[PDB]
């Protein structure tokens, strides 16, 4: 067996900055070294093969070099559209054994969220749920807190995050928090409110409304 | 398009095939015995003859895979039988 | 040439697991090619199936090569795969892809394989226009549905800019929702119509609905 271990595991580089990733052979394999791109909901992609040669359609701005033990991928100037984990494979054995990957996430500057409240539609309303949504749109970094509050009351427990991958233009996340209610619970409260924290902003921002209007 | 012709001199720790891909010449050219789990790299000798010295006894049938001078690659599995006959011709 | 995996996405467990890949463009019959089968499991690297050659020979992953089956039909110009006595770990989305002998340089799109119980369709509500000045978030939360995936669209895919569709998130009812967001500016909201396109495949379900506001 062959082990192909890459390193680092992640790294944050920002737009313009020249990124490596190296990957390490358990034995010598001189150039029987591929490169592969993958964006989490798309097929693999090769990048690069016997270690420098650039898969035709392959941008110019990936480039590969080594022999024996230990290669580089290098990403020349990177781009937002960039952010994948990006996996080294040999071709010497029967197995083409796959390295681990190293993520590549894009760093930026840190960009506040615009933050929306949605009351539940009376067309859910009518089937006895209710869903209140807070979106929290184009923010950076990653790290959010959504407070949600009921008639000034504190909650918890009760809502479900969920995030997207960084914008393939500008390197922002966005974020939803939906919290469930039953129709019964939902109208037995007045001011629904969404309070959000993050570093971008200086002080807690809250969006909110009234369940009546 | 790709044959293998085992040539002279061919015995269990020495394999020499003539390979002809039609349009196209071979940059490199590899093998991997029905046992093994690594392929060995051929060498390229004159008239399109690749050759490969073994420390132990090979033992097919023969994988090969080739890199094309044109940038072709492929593989084909068990080309060469176990028991192959010297002057003999394998294709696909 | 082109490689498009086909086949359920829903399996239960102990049962076997099949998946086809469609080849296109070329012949499997011709030889020159490994015929391969990876797959990624949620927080996992790529990890290997296997791969076979169109005569018949078949290379598989040691560690789920007696569970594993794989074919060829040089009359279909198709190559498959059977997992047997499958479990919730063999979640993953599966991806076919053509080895050259050194190299993997076309993939399948992937397909997604939830080991299983019972599909459910999707209810669709608008998440009514949410007031940024200049901007306007607006949405449609799908809600309910079981398998992943769902496919969510804006005006038969006119709109793309702006849009943010979340992952899904699984509920405690073990039914997924996520919501589909898109800004828009404020100016739009008199004149323009927002129609989402919710698609579920497995329930053959299919929404427009207009968000107003």
């Amino acid at each position: 067996e062959i082990e192909m271990t890459q390193s680092p595991s992640s790294l944050s580089a920002s737009v313009g900055d020249r990124v490596t990733i190296s990957c390490r052979a358990s034995q010598r394999i001189n150039t029987y070294l591929n490169w592969y791109q993958h964006k989490p909901g798309k097929a693999p992609k090769l990048l690069i093969y016997a270690a420098s040669s650039l898969q035709s359609g392959v941008p110019s701005r990936f480039s590969g070099s080594g022999y024996g033990t230990d290669f580089t991928l290098t990403i020349s100037s990177l781009q937002p559209e960039d952010f994948a984990s990006y996996y080294c494979q040999e071709s010497l054995s029967a197995s083409y054994t796959f390295g681990q990957g190293t993520k590549v996430e894009i760093k930026r500057t840190v960009a506040a969220p615009s933050v929306f409240i949605f009351p539940p539609s009376d067309e859910q309303l009518k089937s006895g749920t209710a869903s209140v949504v807070c979106l929290l749109n184009n923010f950076y970094p990653r790290e959010a807190k959504v407070q949600w509050k009921v008639d000034n009351a504190l909650q918890s427990g009760n809502s479900q995050e969920s995030v997207t991958e960084q914008d393939s233009k500008d390197s922002t996340y966005s974020l939803s928090s939906t919290l469930t209610l039953s129709k019964a619970d939902y109208e037995k409260h007045k001011v629904y409110a969404c309070e959000v924290t993050h570093q971008g902003l200086s002080s807690p921002v809250t969006k909110s409304f009234n369940r009546g209007e | 398009k790709v044959t293998f012709t085992v040539e002279k001199g061919s015995n269990e720790k020495h394999l020499a095939v003539l390979v002809k891909y039609e349009g196209d010449t071979m940059a490199e050219v590899e093998l991997r015995e029905h046992g093994s789990d690594e392929w060995v790299a051929m060498t390229k000798g004159e008239g399109g003859v690749w050759t490969f010295d073994s420390e132990e006894p090979l033992q097919g049938p023969f994988n090969f895979r080739f890199l094309t001078e044109k940038g072709m690659k492929n593989v084909f599995d068990d080309v060469v039988p176990e028991k192959y006959t010297i002057g003999a011709t394998y294709a696909p | 040439v082109q490689l498009l995996e086909s086949g359920p996405g829903l399996v239960k467990p102990a049962q076997t697991l099949s998946l086809s890949c469609a080849v296109s463009g070329g012949s499997i019959r011709s030889g020159g090619y490994y015929w391969s089968w990876i797959r990624q499991h949620p927080g996992k690297g790529l990890e290997w199936i296997g791969y076979i050659y169109h005569s018949g020979n078949t290379y598989y992953n040691p560690s789920l090569k007696s569970r594993i089956a794989m074919s060829v039909d040089t009359s279909e110009n198709k190559f498959s795969l059977r997992l047997n006595s499958v479990t919730a770990a063999d979640t993953a989305v599966y991806y076919c892809a053509r080895l050259d002998g050194y190299t993997l340089d076309i993939w399948g799109q992937g397909t997604l394989v939830t080991v299983s119980s019972s599909t459910k369709g999707p209810s669709v509500f608008p998440l009514a226009p949410s007031s940024s000045g200049g901007t306007a978030a607006l949405g449609c939360l799908v809600k309910d549905y079981f398998p992943e995936p769902v496919t969510v669209s804006w005006n038969s895919g006119a709109l793309t800019s702006g849009v943010h569709t979340f992952p899904a998130v699984l509920q405690s009812s073990g039914l997924y929702s996520l919501s589909s967001v898109v800004t828009v500016p404020s100016s739009s909201l008199g004149t323009q119509t927002y129609i989402c396109n919710v698609n579920h495949k497995p329930s053959n379900t299919k929404v427009d609905k207009r968000v107003e506001p």
